[PDB]
């Protein structure tokens, strides 16, 4: 019971209560000693746990924290012993965004008088010490300074009153260090790439400018609430306590830092001239209000419902344009970078739980930011786009796809490999799948019909063709008639035995037939897979065979390209055909009038994920069968990762040399014709090459040697190294 | 609670905000205890909140009954037109009264919705008795 | 660690394997363990494609089941949709339950799993029970209930 | 979702739903196995009083054939 008390109280605080918070944190206070002779073990559990799990109640909790120290000296000297435990864990096992928060909640204890201001600074001045450090990753060195300066918002005013001199000598180093960072990465962290009117700045420097207009501010920052700060009426008296000497764990081949980022910013005050003034990019107000908002999000992912409350509801000192920060922080989220901090999916329903609650004020500004976003569309990285219209075109299909699309009407004059236009195709493309053909014709203006999607009619070949001077015809009209009287396997290949030429020919006449009576649905093509599937596995024994199949049934159904993808994913769960004759296809030229369209990558990145979550698969399982005939089976489960990890290399190794291929062939015929090397065809293609870093990055990591050393060498092109340069220094 | 009424309002300060505004303040100091200072000033403010809704909620009632009384002396009818009231009633205090347009002509709608009443009701207990009739048959 | 646990929309809800074989304690362990979904209120005309595009968004489908009329094997309302990992219907569960599915809200629950048999409507007159008393009109369900 | 076991052997579903009804509104009965059942009530207050009130209760048939019940939270 009391247990379950204890934990249930120490979170209403935080929650929204019915009494003046400072009232809450009185009550609590006392409840809490009260109990500290037999409960002294729980509740410094539930505080450690509150502190680096609910950092967006960062301040409610330190005050509290304080409000105990200021009745039980020796209580604070053992909480924040377990904090430096429990900091010192996070560390060692790589969960330094989850440090973070406690590093910060130490930092602004000291506001609370509880650790001594002088103390904190010894250990910071610690943590810029790394930047010294000889050979270590530049993200183990990022890191440091980052906790160091995301806490400042928090700590710095006071942490000013004292140690100026080593507070200057910290900012010293940290200049220094901040000047002499590579920046290589940023190019392929940025959603947009013009900087004209706000810039997309790399995560240290913005907060480094950041840091400077509070100093210069005399660190009086306005939105940070502090519910225990005030140490007039108890905290004054308290006696602070000091933090041991903080020697930061030695970098070692097992860690892992987090990678760089770049700030989303698409929103500043004249986007709302009507509300409340918004905080500059270079404010703290606006680091620490986007901060709380992600951790809300963090912390609720899994309930949307309560999840837009929590945001709704979110308590900002002084009145700020909540809506506009909400939304931004939410396509943050979804464009970040490759792809956000939680499901894709989550952030559209998000959305509209936030419509529900704020019927009135929330649509309008999602509808701005709609418009802003496809008007910055030229610049905006393929990864982010593909985003885009997934979360549009989902968005339209839950509102009767009422858009007004005529204020895109200048997409319509341009060309259909710019940007914008190619964004509605597609949107439409996607909204189309969500229902049907004549559906998407009905909702757009006559003027936009050019951009909607083809019907999707399956294409026979030899069917009412009539046109019969094509080979294997009559072979065909056998198999349909074979296929409508529900012959056997045996049979079907017997119609095939009459085929003149790995033949080609035979494949093609059983696909294009197979697949034309089994046109109706897609449970039927898979039905028919499965039941001559047999077929299958013999006439494309070989790659050829399996590339041929694949060149067939797009022959067949390159009209429908959700038709296409369900068909080769079911192909490869059935080895019909496997990945690397899929990565063949996709760069073939049968391919190459359709290279830019977004199936093909959808289609590309579901096999990538195929083979990985295979290799995953087998992987656990040995490590299971290895923590117990039951050897037999080790043996061979170990084969099976061996073959398994071995084909997910090769796809790997496949797809970079046939990227490699293609954009050098574009860069010689350019740099040959003098002509432009930015066409729309390079923009996806080398945005393309940059996604399979991005979503790959961890698998990818495994071939450094091959990669850095047998293919991305410096013969290649700068264009296509700048590619793998700012991947490698994505844990440089 | 002089501290608090030295600032402006700000019913929703923050402890820490309020503490700040009146540090310096003996009032503030006399009380020994920072617990006390936040409980006087939790209370104060929550007795002020509870004092503003139940007098912002005696005064909406009384703009609204100051306005049908303003319309009662005029013969308004469910005919009657407020484009034509309006320009007869602009004038008064408890007209001026109503901040908004939109709700005086709500108010206005409001306000605005023997024998004969008999044959009425006859007609009304005739097509029931009917009902009732057809049903049994 | 804390209550941040909470998952409301994956809990079990208050629905039942109707012809189901054991006990309540053999149904509930299926069901916490499931990788399959019930999904509810879609209209006879919503296609196995649109199923296949909007389940898709929360992890790769194994298999759709359309629910038919027992007696005109005609699409019913429902169907079944089967992921390969559980963490992907959670997530179904979490984010595309109440959401628009061929225009009209639709709800998705846990299920012990499919058997044969399961996709026919018990409906007393063919399609699904609900429909045999429903007094609201619904043109993607033909009309009004069958008392009507 | 509950499920039901003690149930007559001459019953139905759609009888007991007449007995679930008791606890406020039902939504889906239905029993297999030849002895054990189940319900799907619409609200929690309706579902869990049931399991509460209308559990180990004597279920009556139309069949003149009575029984007990019992009732849990599935
Ligand atoms: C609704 N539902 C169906 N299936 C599956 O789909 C198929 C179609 O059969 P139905 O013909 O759809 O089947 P039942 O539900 O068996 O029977 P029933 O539970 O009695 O219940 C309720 C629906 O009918 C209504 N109903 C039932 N009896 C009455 C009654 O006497 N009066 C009134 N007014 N309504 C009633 C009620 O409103 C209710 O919501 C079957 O294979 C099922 O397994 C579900 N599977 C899962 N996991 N979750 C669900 O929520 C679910």
């Amino acid at each position: 019971e009391t247990e379950d008390h204890l934990e249930s109280l120490i979170c209403k605080v935080g929650e929204k209560s019915a009494c003046s918070l400072e009232s809450n944190l009185e009550g609590l206070a006392g409840v809490l000693e009260a109990d500290l002779p037999n409960y002294k073990s729980k509740i410094l559990r539930l505080l450690c746990t509150v502190a680096r799990l609910l950092p967006e109640k960062l301040t409610i909790y330190t005050t509290l924290v304080g409000l105990l120290n200021a009745r039980n000296y020796n209580f604070g000297g053992e909480f924040v012993e377990a904090m430096i435990r429990q900091l010192k864990e996070s560390l060692k096992a790589n969960n330094y965004n989850e440090a973070v928060y406690l590093v910060r909640f130490l930092s602004d204890l000291v506001n609370c008088h509880v650790i001594a201001a002088p103390s904190m600074v010894a250990m910071f001045e610690n943590f810029v010490s790394v930047t010294q450090e000889e050979d270590v990753p530049q993200v183990r060195r990022d890191w440091y300074v980052y906790a160091f300066l995301s806490s400042l918002p928090w700590v710095g005013k006071e942490l000013y009153e004292k140690k100026d001199a080593e507070m200057d000598r910290i900012f010293a180093n940290t200049e220094s260090y901040l000047k002499r960072r590579q920046k290589t990465h940023v190019p392929m962290l940025q959603v947009w790439t013009a900087d004209k009117p706000h810039p997309q700045e790399e995560y240290l420097d913005c907060l480094w400018a950041q840091i400077q207009k509070l100093k210069k501010d005399r660190w009086q920052e306005r939105h940070i609430l502090r519910p225990y700060l005030a140490f007039d009426s108890i905290l004054c008296e308290a006696l602070q306590h000091n933090l041991p000497p903080f020697t930061p764990p030695p970098h070692t081949e097992d860690s892992v830092y987090p990678m760089p980022r770049v700030i989303f910013r698409m929103f500043d005050y004249t986007d709302d001239p009507e509300g409340p003034v918004m905080p500059g990019s270079h404010s703290v107000e606006r680091f620490v209000i986007e901060e709380n908002l992600h951790c809300i999000i963090k912390s609720h992912w899994k309930e949307r419902k309560t999840c837009a409350a929590q945001l709704v509801s979110y308590p900002g000192k002084n009145k700020i344009p909540l809506n506009y920060h909400i939304v931004e922080v939410i396509f943050a989220e979804l464009f970040q970078l490759p792809a956000p901090p939680h499901i894709d999916v989550m952030y559209t329903t998000l959305l509209i739980e936030l419509c529900k609650l704020q019927p009135g004020s929330l649509p309008q500004v999602l509808a701005q930011a709609t418009e802003m976003l496809y008007m910055r569309l030229d610049t905006m990285n393929t990864t982010c786009v593909d985003r885009f219209i997934n979360w549009f075109s989902h968005h339209l299909s839950n509102f009767q796809f009422r858009w007004s699309w005529e204020d895109w009407s200048d997409c319509l004059s341009q060309d259909p490999e710019s940007p914008k236009p190619k964004f509605v195709r597609e949107v439409l493309e996607k909204c189309m799948r969500l229902s049907y053909h004549q559906r998407i014709l009905d909702i757009v203006p006559p003027t936009f019909s050019a951009l909607c999607p083809a019907n999707p009619t399956c294409i026979y070949k030899y069917g009412d063709e009539s046109s019969n001077s094509l080979p294997g015809h009559s072979v065909a009209l056998c198999l349909a008639v074979a296929f409508k009287s529900k012959a056997t396997n045996d049979e079907i290949f017997s119609i095939l035995k009459d085929v003149p030429n790995f033949n080609p020919l035979k494949i093609e006449v059983f696909v294009q037939t197979l697949l034309h009576l089994a046109a109706k649905s897609f449970s039927h093509s898979f039905s028919a897979l499965a039941k001559f599937h047999e077929v299958f596995k013999t006439l494309a024994e070989s790659d050829e065979g399996k590339l041929h199949v694949l060149r067939v049934m797009f022959e067949v159904w390159r009209n429908h390209p959700q038709m296409i993808a369900v068909l080769v994913d079911k192909m490869i769960r059935t080895q019909i055909v496997d990945c690397a004759a899929v990565a063949n296809w996709i760069f073939s030229s049968e391919l190459s009038r359709d290279f830019t369209r977004l199936f093909v990558w959808e289609i590309l990145h579901s096999t990538i994920r195929k083979m990985n979550k295979h290799v995953l698969k087998i992987q656990k399982e040995l490590e299971e069968a290895k923590e117990k005939v039951l050897e037999e089976q080790i043996e061979r489960l170990q084969e099976k990762v061996e073959s398994a990890q071995s084909e997910q290399k090769n796809l790997f190794l496949v797809i970079f040399q046939r990227f490699i291929m293609i954009l050098t062939e574009h860069l010689v015929r350019c740099e040959t014709d003098g002509t432009s090397v930015l066409t729309p065809w390079y923009k996806n293609c080398i945005e393309r090459l940059q996604q399979i870093f991005l979503q790959h990055h961890q698998i990818i990591q495994q071939y450094m040697v091959t990669l850095e050393n047998l293919l991305f060498t410096a013969e290649l092109d700068p264009h296509i190294l700048a590619v793998f340069q700012q991947f490698c220094a994505l844990q440089a | 609670k002089k501290m608090m009424e030295e600032a402006k309002f700000n019913p929703r300060a923050t402890f820490s905000e309020f503490a700040a505004k009146h540090a310096k303040d003996s009032r503030f100091k006399a009380i020994e205890k920072m617990k006390d200072r936040e409980a006087l000033f939790n209370e104060f403010v929550a007795a002020a909140r509870k004092k503003e809704k139940e007098d912002s909620k005696t005064r909406g009632e009384k703009i609204k009954s100051d306005f049908f009384e303003l319309l009662s002396n005029h013969h308004l009818d469910s005919q009657s037109r407020w484009s034509k009231v309006k320009d007869k009633v602009e004038s008064d205090p408890r007209y001026k009264a109503v901040d908004s347009s939109s709700m005086r002509e709500d108010l206005f709608k409001q306000y605005i919705e023997e024998k004969e009443l008999e044959r009425q009701a006859r007609i009304e207990a005739s097509l029931r008795e009917r009902e009732r009739e057809v049903q049994k048959a | 660690l804390k209550a941040l646990r909470s998952d409301s929309y994956v809990e079990l809800s208050q629905y039942r394997d109707q012809h189901f074989r054991g006990d309540n304690e053999e149904q509930e362990k299926l069901l916490k363990k499931s990788c399959t979904l019930y999904v509810g209120n879609l209209s006879f005309y919503t296609t196995e494609e649109q199923i296949y595009e909007l389940f898709s968004k929360s992890g790769d489908i194994k298999k759709i089941i359309m629910g038919l009329d027992k007696m005109k094997k005609t699409a019913c309302g429902f169907c079944f949709v089967e992921y390969y990992s559980r963490a992907d219907a959670e997530n179904a569960m979490r984010y595309i339950n109440g959401t628009r599915l061929d225009d009209r809200i639709i709800r998705t629950d846990w299920d012990a799993g499919f058997k044969e048999g399961r996709q026919y409507g018990r409906g007393r007159s063919g399609g699904q029970v609900r429909d045999e008393y429903r007094q609201d009109y619904d043109a993607g369900r033909g009309g009004y209930g069958k008392l009507a | 979702r509950v499920v039901v076991s003690g149930l007559p052997p001459s019953g139905s579903w759609q009888d007991l739903k007449d007995h679930m009804r008791e606890a406020g509104d039902v939504c889906y009965a239905d029993v297999y196995r030849d002895g054990t059942g189940v319900v799907e009530f619409v609200r929690k207050e309706d579902m869990t009083y049931a399991v509460r009130k209308l559990d180990n209760t004597k279920f009556r048939s139309h069949e003149g054939e009575t029984a007990y019940i019992r009732v849990k939270v599935d």
